């Protein structure tokens, strides 16, 4: 139980959500940016702190 | 601790034929032996309870019998429905034990495959990997050989997979996956999938020379 | 109607601890003894615990006693299993089955199962890749599209096509491991009309990382 972030992703093709447990929120998108990379997601990276969620939109 | 011993263990039967399954308790369980059916990955369903009662939705083709130590399940007419595993349990006394399961494979007419190859995804490449895939579907006999010849030369970084029999139309399917790097797949160009099956003398063969548009 | 559904599974560390649950509905929870029954990658069922209707009487399999504790909240109808020394061999598919009343002295009703994996490995979600045919008249009348679900661990992953409105010619191929990461495929073959016309979406779930992602499959249109 370290700190669980979530990535909602609405790309052109891949719409959905994944998750990760991290230290820093800053940590969270470093692996998220990687996860989006691997899946071919490229876009606008916003972020909600009350909800601990990164968004990746195309 | 009662020990439930299931035999044969595996058996293949053409449809409309009879089959018999044996359950053996280590010591008396009177009639407290039930049989469950677990169709290709589904959880188990109750099938026979007591040693001889049919449960909700089992046709009189199924018949269970047995007494203290020896139980048997008789499919009088094997069918495509019946494709599954049959586990047997005794609920006489704790610990409650199951037998090992008996797999029932449907024997049937040979059927040649449908081979499709699919080239790596733009997305796949974005990350620097290239995974080439070929789907050989709905055959019968599960014996098949896929050969991956690169330009028109062959490998080893394949990874194959096989299905359980389709339950309706008693066939199998397969998927071989060739995964090279970006800069590997790259420095190469025609990509083939070759497959002989005893329905064909002549390998079945899947194509594709990289036309990247 | 009797429906049973367990939750709480995922990856655990050897030596660890987890709590499975089972929601009973459409039947009078509390008139029945409940059971836990798990199943490994090879085997058949293995019984784990029993709890009498009122929690007064419980029974354990030798393997799991001193470590697992069965419980139940009749009031809000759910059965439970507190596991506590996870060893690699506690790795199975866990189900909750209902005992049943005479004549049925059989595992009446079964849940769907909740898988639990005990391992040191880190949880890795999957990379979903389309398998587009795109431009090669490939038919009988049928086109064959798929999805590639590579790089995950643990198991399982669940592929459905169009939130399942395509039970049509679906084929999911079991996962093979490469290096602590499984990779599995899923095909569906549709007629010619629809490949592009109609969207074909593969749904992918990976509970351990709670990934639920849809990958629209579009002609790789050159």
């Amino acid at each position: 139980a370290v700190t669980t972030y979530k990535l909602v992703i609405n790309g052109k093709t891949l719409k959905g959500e994944t998750t990760t447990k991290a230290v820093d929120a800053e940590t969270a998108e470093k692996a998220f940016k990687q996860y989006a990379n691997d899946n071919g997601v490229d876009g606008v990276w916003t972020y909600d702190d009350a909800t601990k969620t990164f968004t990746v939109t195309e | 601790n009662i020990v439930m011993t299931q035999s044969p263990k595996s058996m293949s039967m053409s449809v409309g034929e009879r089959v018999t399954l044996t359950c053996k308790a280590s010591e008396n369980v009177v009639t407290y032996v039930s049989w469950y059916q677990q169709k290709p990955e589904q959880s188990p369903k109750l099938l026979i309870y007591g040693a001889s009662n049919r449960y909700t939705g089992v046709p009189d083709r199924f018949t269970g019998s047995g007494s203290a130590t020896d139980f048997t399940l008789t499919i009088s007419s094997v069918q495509a429905e019946d494709l599954a595993d049959y586990h047997c349990g005794q609920g006489n006394s704790y610990p409650y034990t199951f037998g090992g399961g008996t797999k029932l494979e449907i024997k049937r007419a040979d059927a040649a495959p449908t081979v499709s190859i699919f080239p790596p995804s733009s997305e796949q490449l974005t990350s620097g990997g290239a995974s080439v895939v070929c789907f050989l579907n709905n055959f019968y006999p599960k014996d098949i050989n896929v050969k991956w010849k690169i330009d028109s030369e062959r490998q080893n970084g394949v990874l194959n997979s096989w299905t359980d029999q389709d339950s309706k139309d008693s066939t199998y399917s397969m998927s071989s996956t060739l995964t090279l790097t970006k800069d590997e797949y790259e420095r190469h160009n025609s990509y083939t999938c070759e497959a002989t099956h005893k329905t064909s003398t002549s390998p079945i063969v899947k194509s594709f020379n990289r036309n990247e548009c | 109607d009797v429906q049973l559904v367990e939750s709480g599974g995922g990856l655990v560390q050897p030596g660890g601890s987890r709590k499975l649950s089972c929601a009973a509905s459409g039947f009078t929870f509390s008139s029945f003894g409940m059971h836990w029954v798990r199943q490994a990658p090879e085997k058949g069922l293995e019984w784990v615990a029993y709890i009498s209707s009122g929690s007064s009487t419980l029974h354990y399999a030798d393997t799991v006693k001193g470590r697992f504790t069965i419980s139940r909240d009749n009031p809000k109808n759910t059965l439970f299993l507190q596991m506590t020394s996870l060893r690699s061999e506690d790795t199975g598919m866990y189900y909750c089955a209902r005992w049943g009343n005479y004549p049925y002295y059989a595992m009446d009703y079964w849940g769907q199962g909740t898988s639990v994996t005990v391992s040191s490995a880190k949880t890795t979600p999957p990379s979903v890749y389309p398998l587009a045919p795109g431009s090669a008249a490939q038919t009988n009348s049928m086109v064959t599209l798929g999805c590639l679900v590579k790089g995950y661990f643990p198991e399982p992953v669940t592929v459905t096509w169009n939130s399942g409105s395509l039970s049509s010619g679906v084929h999911t191929f079991p996962a093979v491991l490469q290096s602590d990461l499984y990779t599995l495929s899923s095909s569906v073959t549709v007629p010619s009309s629809p490949r592009p016309s109609e969207t074909v979406t593969c749904n992918v779930a990976h509970p351990a990382s709670s990934t639920k992602v849809d990958k629209k499959i579009v002609p790789r249109d050159c």
